[PDB]
């Protein structure tokens, strides 16, 4: 029950870290000093949306 | 009781004042009547009883359950055995009736606290068996005083 | 015409006449209204002489016998269903105002008689425990006998053999469910204690062991007929008593659960009458003349109000008596009273927790309500942060008929209480942080970055960037990782926290003119407000034209080098000027010209106010005050910037700790340890930053408040109003 607002807050930031690596903002992999694989940084963070929001769906409950 | 809550309320009038003054004066009445234990037995030995101030004669004074020792624990047997035959008669069902039938187990209640030799002798005559077996009555009245004389009636078969 | 929150509150004195016979309709009615405070008139005198004493006292053996019902239905584990009905007679009471009733004696008598069943039912409960004695004998089954938990049987046996050195047998059976102790209040497992001997002496001595052994002891007959028909008749009467508890159980029960049904509202009914008697003792009041004549205090716009309540009142009344209220002029200080709009009793409870206000009109304290917020975000910072605090606040605001259906909680009453006050500042916050480039430490630069590093920038060296133009909004977007970044935002907020600071105390000043001028106080203004303004405009208000100016000037385009604002101060305070360099020619004059104005408002603040002493000591002593605490607050304000730097920082270190937890090698493994960095990060960054961070933030900027704002224009101590409306509270019987 409570973990259902974490899950959901860690999906919609993780899509939003998956929509930047796509579109290779100055962050992320736009710094040299963090790996440039943008490509890499969006695959990794659509999966943890995907588990975050596997993790929303276990802890959403109807009563 | 109403008289003394209007005692209890504060007074507009000095003409108000004297009045409850008198009023409580008047309520006098009830305690001499309570204190007439051959009023309390006459009405006893009435086919009625109206559960009056006298009706807690025993409460107000150790004279009303003397007069009741009287005879070895006669006085109360036969009024005990009168109520039993007032319930038996089935017509406590009425509601003046039923209200008749709680004032004789309020007696009853009062009289088994007053002393052991009534309990004893209510049970030898059978009246706290059925006491007992009518403890169930309809009436809620009726019905708390029959558990309270019972458990005046067990409180001492126990001690 | 009602009045709003504009200035010094608003308030004033009316006396009410009232008929003697309606005076405790009337005052029930005055409570329901609960929009006035009667003036203790008659409580100069001592509590022994309240005229309804005896009622109070009568009321208080109503809340005692309440009191003891509602612990005999906690001993019971009542439900108290009339919790629920309490809430509607408290919305009942709030809308429309329902009488009260004459029958405060009858639910007093009622009181007497649960009094009298709860009498009953803990002699019933003595005869419960007596019959649980009683039942431990009919344990009793085929020389001393008694029972003894089985803990103690072995050491009682010893103690006989050696007492009893001689030969005595024991006949131990043990018992096959326990039997709970009086005193032990536990049920243990038990065994029977039947001893046989010889001598009378010995038989006496036997039973004095058992009873120091804490052994009850028993007279069964030996005999077997004669044990057998003991036995009969203590079944028998085992099963009267079973039957009579049981009989009265289940009307202990029924007789509590249909108490329980009223039980609340009976308890917030004798509350109601207890509070109107002590309102009528404190009324004004006389035995021979119609009672119910006394004063208080009313504001003017709830006289129409007050008199049409009256009225209705009067007309429900059993008796054609005229009732209305008389304005009189008083010297005596009047109460405040401020009108709390549901989105702003919070700003105003955490405005005034400092002190009351003094009297004028209107209501007081507003500004508050919008700059706390601002101040708390202007230190807050994070555009996401806020964004989180503000949907918090939102879920807490939303739900305010649950929140109030709610229980208030230890610490949730004042976030409650502050439902409101929480959404303006997370508004604030995230105004902040859409201008702040760092939605956690990050710039998601929304317009174009008006910054440019060189053509080809090295494969790994470090290059400056080059601008053309400035950011639309905020810290420009190019700001992210630069070595630079720091200086050039410490360097920003220096002046931002400098400028912000100066605009709060110079408005808050305003407001104490403001504040001044409603009052004539011309003496006053003219030593008081005039030289502190010169003051403060003349050097800090100067400091900050300098700020801006060296803003202005493209020092950079223009070739003069840029003058130290830092220096310019030093020269200004030890030197007659003359800097390295100068904001204009005549600035430096102007510096020193207002340097000299400033120090020749000294002695305006020292004698200018008395005018006329000895309470001149006083007035030295509060400009003294006021020279150092403007100086001081003003240098304070920076303040704002240590927390928005903290801020920043934290979140900056927060999400390089989630990033690196997160990312790693971005595999399978890496992916599953993501999963969970992201919610710890989360997890951290909600109690920390938003738990801790926020409440100590806006603490801060509170406490900025209270030190400056409010240090400019609170006048002082006053009285603060009473509504006097009945509690409802039904609850907390403690």
């Amino acid at each position: 029950w409570c973990c259902t607002v974490l899950s959901a807050f860690g999906v919609v930031i993780l899509s939003v870290i998956a929509h930047l690596f796509n579109t290779n903002h100055e962050s992320f992999v736009g710094s040299i000093n963090d790996p440039e694989d943008g490509p890499a940084v969006a695959h990794t963070v659509y999966l943890a949306a995907l588990v975050y929001l596997v993790f929303f769906v276990f802890c959403g409950f109807q009563v | 009781p109403t008289v003394q809550s209007l005692s209890e309320r504060k007074y507009s009038d000095e003409e108000l004042r004297q009045d409850i003054s008198n009023l409580k004066e008047i309520l006098e009445n009830e305690y001499q009547e309570l204190t007439s234990f051959d009023e309390y037995v006459a009405e006893l030995d009435s086919k009625l009883l109206c559960w009056s101030p006298p009706h807690v004669d025993n409460g107000f004074w150790s004279d009303n359950i003397d007069e009741f020792k009287k005879d070895n624990y006669k006085i109360f047997r036969q009024l005990i055995e009168l109520l039993q035959a007032k319930v038996r008669n089935g017509d406590v069902n009425a509601k003046q009736e039923k209200i008749i039938i709680q004032v004789a187990l309020n007696d009853i209640t009062h009289v088994v606290e007053l002393l052991p030799e009534s309990i004893d002798v209510l049970d030898k005559t059978g009246g706290k068996a059925d006491i007992m077996e009518l403890l169930n009555h309809s009436d809620s009245r009726v019905k708390y005083e029959a558990l309270k004389a019972t458990q005046a009636i067990i409180g001492y078969t126990f001690k | 015409k009602e009045e709003a929150i504009f200035r010094s509150a608003e308030m004033a004195l009316v006396q009410f006449y009232i008929p003697q016979e309606i005076s405790r309709d009337s005052a029930y009615t005055l409570g329901q209204l609960g929009l006035v405070q009667f003036r203790d008139l008659n409580s100069k005198v001592r509590a022994f002489q309240r005229t309804f004493v005896n009622e109070i006292r009568r009321l208080d053996n109503v809340e005692r016998q309440y009191r003891y019902f509602y612990s005999l239905l906690k001993k019971h584990d009542i439900k108290l269903y009339e919790g629920d009905t309490d809430k509607y007679l408290d919305g009942s009471g709030e809308l429309y105002v329902p009488p009260s009733g004459s029958v405060i004696d009858d639910y007093v008598r009622n009181a007497s008689y649960l009094e009298e069943r709860l009498i009953q039912m803990e002699d019933a409960t003595d005869q419960i425990e007596v019959q649980k004695n009683d039942l431990e004998q009919y344990r009793f089954i085929l020389y001393v006998t008694g029972v003894i938990a089985r803990d103690k049987v072995a050491t009682l046996e010893q103690i006989l053999w050696r007492v009893l050195r001689g030969n005595l047998f024991f006949k131990t059976v043990e018992i096959e469910q326990p039997v709970y102790d009086v005193k032990t209040r536990e049920y243990k497992h038990k065994n029977a204690f039947i001893v046989f001997s010889h001598g009378d002496l010995i038989i006496k001595r036997i039973r004095k062991i058992a009873e120091s052994l804490d052994a009850n002891l028993y007279d069964v007959d030996s005999s077997n007929e004669g044990r057998s028909q003991q036995l009969a008749k203590v079944n028998k009467n085992l099963s009267d008593l079973y039957t009579v508890l049981k009989t009265t159980s289940t009307t202990l029960e029924s007789e509590l659960y249909a108490i329980a049904k009223e039980l609340d509202s009976w308890f917030q009914d004798v509350t109601r009458e207890k509070a109107i008697f002590e309102i009528l003792n404190k009324s004004n009041y006389d035995t021979n003349r119609k009672i119910l004549i006394a004063e208080g205090w009313i504001p003017r716009d709830e006289l129409a109000t007050l008199q049409a309540r009256l009225g209705e009142m009067i007309a429900r009344l059993g008796i054609d008596v005229p009732s209305i209220i008389q304005v009189l002029d008083t010297n005596h200080t009047p109460p405040t009273f401020h009108r709390t709009n549901k989105f702003t009793a919070g700003f105003q409870s955490i405005c005034d927790c400092y002190g009351i206000a003094q009297y004028r009109e209107i209501n007081a304290g507003l500004p508050t309500i919008v700059t706390f917020p601002f101040m708390f975000a202007i230190m807050f910072g994070d555009m996401g942060h806020g964004f989180l605090m503000t949907l918090a606040a939102l879920s807490l605001v939303l739900n305010e008929k649950k929140i109030n259906k709610m229980k208030r909680g230890e610490i949730f009453d004042m976030a409650f209480t502050g439902r409101y006050i929480i959404l303006l500042m997370g508004v604030f916050s995230m105004y902040t942080g859409f201008l702040y480039n760092d939605i956690f430490s990050k710039t998601m630069t929304i317009f174009k970055s008006g910054w440019k590093w060189p053509d080809h920038w090295k494969k790994g060296e470090s290059i400056t960037a080059t601008s053309v133009g400035t950011y639309p909004i905020g810290l420009d977007w190019a700001w992210h990782g630069t070595e630079n970044a720091l200086l050039f935002s410490n360097s920003y907020k220096m002046k931002l926290s400098i400028l912000m600071g100066f605009i709060h105390m110079t408005y808050s000043y305003f407001f104490s003119l403001a504040n001044h001028l409603y009052f004539n106080s011309m003496i006053d203004i003219i030593g008081n407000f005039i030289p502190g303004l010169l003051f403060m405009q003349g050097i800090f208000g100067y400091l900050s034209v300098c700020i801006v100016y060296k803003w202005a000037v493209d020092w950079v385009k223009d070739g003069k080098p840029a003058p130290g604002l830092l220096n310019m101060l030093i020269n200004m305070f030890l030197s007659p000027g003359t800097i390295d360099d100068e904001l204009y020619p005549h600035q430096a004059k102007v510096q020193v010209f207002l340097l000299l104005m400033a120090l020749v408002c000294i002695p305006w603040l020292l004698l200018v106010k008395p005018l006329h002493g000895d309470i001149m000591i006083h007035q030295v002593i509060h400009t003294i005050e006021f020279c150092l605490n403007c100086v001081s607050h003003t240098a304070s304000y920076l303040r704002l910037w240590a927390l928005s730097l903290a801020h920043a920082q934290l979140s900056s270190v927060l999400w390089t700790m989630t990033i690196q937890i997160a990312f790693g090698f971005r595999g399978f493994v890496g992916v599953f340890m993501t999963v969970a960095l992201f919610a710890m990060w989360f997890a951290l960054t909600c109690a920390v930053l938003v738990l801790m961070e926020g409440t100590s933030a806006m603490l801060h900027s509170l406490r900025l408040h209270w030190v400056e704002s409010m240090s400019k224009f609170f006048v002082g101590e006053g009285l603060p109003y009473e509504p006097f409306a009945f509690e409802y509270k039904d609850m907390e019987v403690a």
